RNA sequence: GGGCACUCUAACGGGACUGCCCGCGAAAGCGGGAGGAAGGAGGGGACGACGUCUGGUCAGCAUGGCCCUUACGGCCUGGGCGACACACGUGCUACAAUGCCCACUACAAAGCGAUGCCACCCGGCAACGGGGAGCUAAUCGCAAAAAGGUGGGCCCAGUUCGGAUUGGGGUCUGCAACCCGACCCCAUGAAGCCGGAAUCGCUAGUAAUCGCGGAUCAGCCAUGCCGCGGUGAAUACGUUC
């Protein structure tokens, strides 16, 4: 996975979002096209509407929950069987 | 005293490398016989067919035949002789000491 | 779907490649197309001169081209001029020192692209595809020649049924190394499709 | 969809990764090679004309 | 053993060198 | 269960037959027997009750094992089927996980074929 | 004061010098079964000199080089009686009908395209 | 084939021995090409049988083959709406391929553990009678003779 | 030191011509001998007949015309081509002892290599990292080949067979490994005891089996493909099917 050497790599655009709702006001329904970038302790609480090629599904984060990506909680596949 | 040719073309790759035996053996004073550097064989794979048909295709190969030379006892009426060469095209050379 | 090219079926053995020259990992990729490019433009200003082939050798910075067409009086102009004002936009691309040679064609009609060429023209002249296509292999094997052959395929005569259509005369034996076949296939663009256009010469066997 | 693939592929990448080979003259996506800028269809076709510099068939 | 990993056989099969392959 | 947790088998060697122990590998097998300095070709069976013990504690105080083993990895795999991440629903369905196929072959969590 | 001959076998070539010894054998550095340690076809290459009684009569200095062992030992085998003849002219006999005195061209088939090997051919599901 | 009669591989004898017979054996031995490993295997057998019995096993297995030798097998024959297993005299070359297809064939059937071993007891029985490797014959030689009602189909 | 003997290399040539003997022959040729490294096309290669399958390919290109014209065009972020109760095809590994493991000891080729090939040193169990010499490459590097051998272990178990699966722990590349990369280490070790009807390949350095290179390529899901050599069989009565 993602070197160590290489820090935690966010969009910082995200980032950016999201601090500054950590401070002068969280919080409001973000949605991001961020999934590379791995979830965030200045972010939990929040509603990224995170996107996945068609929608933004809201995901609020919590502290069971961070050291993976928003790719790893809005599903890009539906898929409720076959027949 | 080291003379290099290189080319495609064996022949003329060849014919070069007797002009310049010829030539500065004639004014001298010693050379080495050319030796032929065996040749890096550049081989391309292509199917024949524009489309599918992976069971069919047609090789072509790259020869890069290298010829090198040198003059043991040199002499500069070589030398100066030698930038005055009508070496064939096909072909590149180099030279060191 | 089958026959195997006459050309690199004869390079080194019975006929020499076209542009000669040796470069090394790091400008023959660029040498390529600098010597594509220029017969893209040359096969365009020719074109009505007559072009048969262009060798091409290098060297150091320059660059030497050799021009063969049966009539070089049109790519010359008047006391060079055409033939002069060919030497200024060609380095305007290729950027290098460049000549220009025109060698003199003893016979064209012996030239199996320069001979297709023709006919390729004739048929976009509505004329008779199977009447030029045996009139010109006579017109070969008048030229002394002793083997020639015109291979016509497509929507001959305007019909929508395509069809291939070709005439010979002579030995053309396309297993003979020892052999000399010349080859050139021209094309015909026409309003109602297009026309591959081949013909093949026998020159002779050394 | 073509000749805009032909032209983004020749402007600089934003990123190198999305510089991307080509064929320079027929612009074939797939099987070219740097070695000669080519696809492996013009590879056949420049080839048998022998317009290939040193290059010919193989046999052996 | 040349599907295992922790094998050098395994290992020299998809060419690679590690705790039972070294260098 | 002469060994921590469980009953390793005899007449086989030390080293190896702590394999069937979860959690304990070859990998684990030279350690405890480099750390209790008992010789991996003496058979269990062959070992000494004081071996057994040095065998038999230092493997019980250095890493998880069986059951307690067990306890683990499912948690960390009950979690992700909470917060449901891919590798949730890859396991709150029993799909490949780790990016493997799925129109065929991935017949190991799927188990034998199903009829249509 | 020395014979060499040179056998080939495969990409194996060797050059091998027959020099009147006890029967002591020198290839590549090491003894003969030294750099044989367990192949027995071994012997095999030794087999010349054997067909004219020479296995005693002398010692040899051999190098080997190409391919492996199996091209080299024959490799051998094939410069030995190579030499006998600069030895005896008329030794062709007692070999030649052996066959030692000769060299075998059985070499490889280059992989062929569309075919898995130089022969074998993927398999296929007719209908 | 459809042209003429192919030809017979005449084999390089052992270098122990000096037998093409054994250079054969170690062929059906001889597994993925392993000739020194096919070539112990048997010299190796080689011994165990001289152990248990002091007589050259040369000779062991040039007799235990013989005992192997089938003299007459049945082919079958579909002549008409039905197939008839004619039997027939068979082959010098096929009964030397015969034999030396079963030993090993019932060899590796042998329940002992390593491979030297099995090949060489399948050696001595049939320089006494024993096995399965006379089995196939055997059984192989009357069923034909089980089958005598069909020489006259023979060819 | 020197030396072209030799190995090797790469250009030019010799060489097999059924040309000599006996033989059945009308001739053409067939059998066999000797000589020759090699014999009756030397082994293979590239070489594909007028032609067939209204064969494939407007998705490489070309081009007939028809259709799209703030769109059926163009750039971009995300996302699919990696889905998944199933039904085939082509492979990888196997189910073991003519075997698995650990260590130790030799033997290829054709290739590739300049923000490339990576020596030697050092960190780490490691992938790898960091230093650093050398090579415009018959020098120098990738690089070790593996099967093999010499020793020791495994004593017939779903095992020291298999490495699927999963957790855990990172590397490396890349802006970015979440769907979606591979390399390294730990623990877990699933099915599988030679596989029904049916079916494939190969005739000699072949099949079998071991491994190695290269193109495509930032990394590559490659067990592929094209190539490279190592070791090395069985069998062909016959032509009914
Ligand atoms: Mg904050
Ligand atoms: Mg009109
Ligand atoms: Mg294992
Ligand atoms: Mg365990
Ligand atoms: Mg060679
Ligand atoms: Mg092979
Ligand atoms: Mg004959
Ligand atoms: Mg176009
Ligand atoms: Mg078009
Ligand atoms: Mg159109
Ligand atoms: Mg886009
Ligand atoms: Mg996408
Ligand atoms: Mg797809
Ligand atoms: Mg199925
Ligand atoms: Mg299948
Ligand atoms: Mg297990
Ligand atoms: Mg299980
Ligand atoms: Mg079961
Ligand atoms: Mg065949
Ligand atoms: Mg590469
Ligand atoms: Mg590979």
């Amino acid at each position: 996975p993602r070197s160590l050497k290489k820090g935690v790599f966010v969009d910082d655009h995200l980032l950016e979002k999201v601090l500054e709702l950590n401070a002068k006001g969280e919080k409001r329904l973000i949605k991001t096209w961020s999934r590379r970038s791995t979830i965030v302790p200045e972010m939990v609480g929040h509603t990224i509407a995170v996107y996945n090629g068609k929608q933004h599904v809201p995901v609020y984060i919590t502290e069971n929950m961070v050291g993976h990506k928003l790719g790893e909680f809005a599903p890009t596949r539906t898929y409720r069987g076959h027949g | 005293i080291r003379i290099k040719l290189r080319g495609f073309d064996h022949k003329t790759l060849d014919a070069s490398a007797q002009k310049i035996v010829e030539a500065a053996r004639r004014s001298g004073a010693q050379v080495s016989g050319p030796i032929p550097l065996p040749t890096r064989v550049r081989r391309f794979t292509v199917i024949r067919g524009p489309f599918k048909h992976k069971d069919s295709r047609e090789h072509f190969e790259l020869r890069t035949h290298n010829r090198l030379v040198d003059i043991i006892n040199p002499n500069r009426k070589t030398i100066e002789q030698l930038m005055t060469l009508d070496l064939p095209t096909g072909v590149e050379i180099e030279i060191k000491t | 779907g089958n026959k195997i090219h006459p050309i690199g079926f004869r390079l080194g053995i019975t006929r020499d490649w076209e542009s000669r020259w040796y470069a090394g990992k790091k400008q023959y990729r660029h040498l390529l197309l600098e010597d594509q490019r220029i017969r893209g433009l040359l096969e365009k200003e020719l074109y009505s001169a007559g072009l048969a082939r262009v060798d091409i050798e290098r060297a150091a910075d320059n660059v030497a081209v050799t021009v063969h067409v049966a009539k070089p009086g049109v790519v010359i102009g008047r006391g060079g001029e055409r033939i002069r004002v060919l030497r200024e936009e060609l380095a305007k691309l290729t950027g290098k020192n460049v000549a220009l040679n025109v060698q003199e064609v003893q016979n064209p009609n012996l030239s199996a692209p320069l001979v297709a060429q023709r006919v390729a023209e004739q048929i976009e002249r509505r004329f008779a595809v199977r009447r030029a296509i045996k009139q010109a292999v006579q017109r070969v094997m008048e030229s002394g020649a002793k083997g020639a052959k015109v291979i016509v395929s497509g929507r001959i005569g305007g019909a929508e049924q395509a069809r291939t259509e070709w005439a010979a005369q002579g030995r053309v034996p396309l297993h003979t190394l020892r052999a000399n076949i010349d080859y050139g296939f021209a094309l015909a663009r026409t309003t109602y499709g297009v026309l591959g256009v081949k013909a093949y010469i026998f020159l002779g066997e050394v | 969809a073509r000749k805009a693939l032909i032209e983004k592929a020749k402007r600089t990448p934003k990123f190198k990764v999305r510089a991307y080979t080509r064929c320079v003259r027929c612009g074939r996506a797939r099987s070219v090679y740097r070695f000669f800028g080519l696809c492996r269809i013009c590879l056949r076709e420049l080839a048998h004309k022998g317009q290939l510099p040193g290059v010919r068939k193989a046999s052996w | 053993g040349k599907g295992d990993r922790r094998t050098r056989r395994g290992k020299i099969w998809r060419g690679t060198y590690g705790k039972y392959r070294p260098r | 269960a002469r060994i921590a947790g469980v009953e390793i088998p005899r007449n086989k060697r030390v080293d190896v037959a702590l394999t069937y122990i979860y959690g304990i590998g070859k990998a684990r097998a030279k350690e405890a027997l480099e750390k209790t300095g008992i010789n991996p070709a003496t058979r269990v069976k062959d070992l000494t009750e004081a071996e057994v013990v040095r065998l038999r504690e230092y493997v019980e105080n250095t890493w998880k094992l069986e059951g307690e083993l067990r306890a683990e990895v499912a948690a960390n795999i009950k979690r992700l089927m909470d917060i449901g991440c891919y590798r949730g629903l890859r396991h709150r369905r029993g799909l490949p996980v780790r990016g493997q196929r799925t129109r065929t072959n991935a017949r190991t969590r799927k188990g034998p074929r199903k009829t249509v | 004061e020395q014979y060499y001959g040179t056998g080939r076998r495969k990409e194996a070539v060797a050059r091998v010098f027959l020099r009147p010894g006890n029967g002591k054998v020198t290839v590549n550095g090491q003894d003969f079964n030294e750099y044989f340690q367990g192949l027995v076809r071994a012997v095999a290459a030794l087999e010349p000199l054997r067909a004219v009684d020479a296995l005693g009569h002398f010692d040899a200095y051999i190098t080997v080089r190409g391919g492996g062992k199996s091209g080299q030992i024959d490799a051998i085998k094939l410069g030995i009686a190579r030499a006998l003849v600069q030895y005896n002219p008329d030794y062709r006999a007692k070999l030649k009908p052996l066959g030692f005195l000769t060299r075998d061209a059985r070499v490889v088939e280059r992989k062929k395209y569309g075919k898995h090997k130089a022969r074998r051919a993927p398999q296929y599901s007719k209908r | 084939a459809r042209r003429r009669r192919a030809e017979v591989r005449q084999l390089q004898p052992d270098l122990v021995y000096g037998d093409v017979l054994v250079t054969a054996f170690i062929n059906k031995i001889m597994r993925d090409g392993k000739k020194n490993l096919a070539a112990r295997i048997f010299y190796d057998a080689c011994k165990i049988i001289q152990e248990k019995t002091g007589q050259e096993p040369l000779k062991v297995f040039k007799q235990a083959v013989e005992n192997v030798k089938p003299r007459m097998e049945v082919r079958s024959r579909r002549v008409g709406g039905a197939n008839y297993q004619v039997p027939m005299e068979v082959s010098p070359r096929r009964q030397q391929s015969l034999a030396l297809r079963w030993l090993v064939q019932a060899a590796n059937q042998r329940p002992e553990r390593r491979a030297a071993v099995r090949i060489a007891h399948e050696l001595m029985d049939a320089a006494e009678g024993k096995g399965g490797a006379v089995k196939k014959k055997e059984d192989v030689e009357r069923m034909a003779e089980a089958n005598r009602a069909y020489a006259h189909y023979r060819w």
